[PDB]
């Protein structure tokens, strides 16, 4: 199967390589190097969820817009409040498919709008990807109970 | 209470999906 980690990272660096000029954020980069990403961005898997997601990002454009830029502007360990967020979300509140879309797509909006600012310090953007990363290990568990990441949007 | 609402947000928007 493959892990949120792996699904996740491998959405940020497809939405890399569909937005601006393509190229890919060193931070990235190394971070398929290091987790180490086996699981292709060009995966079909990945192909759905990405569209999916984006129609997610549209439908709540304003909320993810004001949201991330609170966030991102009043943090002061984008790592550390990455799983305070989460926590909220999926430990004091129940996980459900509608819940992990919505946090997957906004973590994917959150690399794009870090990655496609070229003003975005460097250890910003490592900040945000090992905290978005480390966080959404938390879902694991969650859908492999519901049969994983493949079957959670392909059947129904 | 960022955190938090920001959470709920999220808890929103994955709660319209469902």
């Amino acid at each position: 199967a493959y892990s949120t980690r792996e699904i996740l990272l491998a959405l940020c660096i497809r939405d890399s390589r569909v937005h601006g000029n393509g190229t890919l954020h060193p931070v990235l980069e190394l971070a398929a190097r290091e987790t180490p990403l086996r699981l292709s961005p060009e995966d079909t898997v990945v192909l759905r969820y990405h569209v999916l997601l984006e129609e997610i990002i549209e439908r709540n454009s304003e909320t993810f817009t004001e949201t991330w830029n609170r966030f991102i502007t009043h943090t002061e360990h984008v790592d550390l409040d990455f799983n305070s967020v989460f926590l909220e979300i999926f430990h004091r509140g129940d996980p459900s498919l509608g819940r992990a879309l919505a946090w997957m797509a906004w973590c994917m909006h959150a690399c794009r709008t870090l990655c496609c600012n070229q003003s975005t310090p460097y250890y910003v953007v490592d900040l945000s990807v090992r905290g978005m990363l480390e966080a959404s290990e938390g879902l694991d568990g969650w859908i492999h109970q519901q049969g994983g990441w493949s079957t959670l949007i392909e059947d129904n | 209470d960022i955190i938090r609402n920001i959470a709920r947000h999220l808890a929103q928007v994955g709660d319209s999906m469902d």
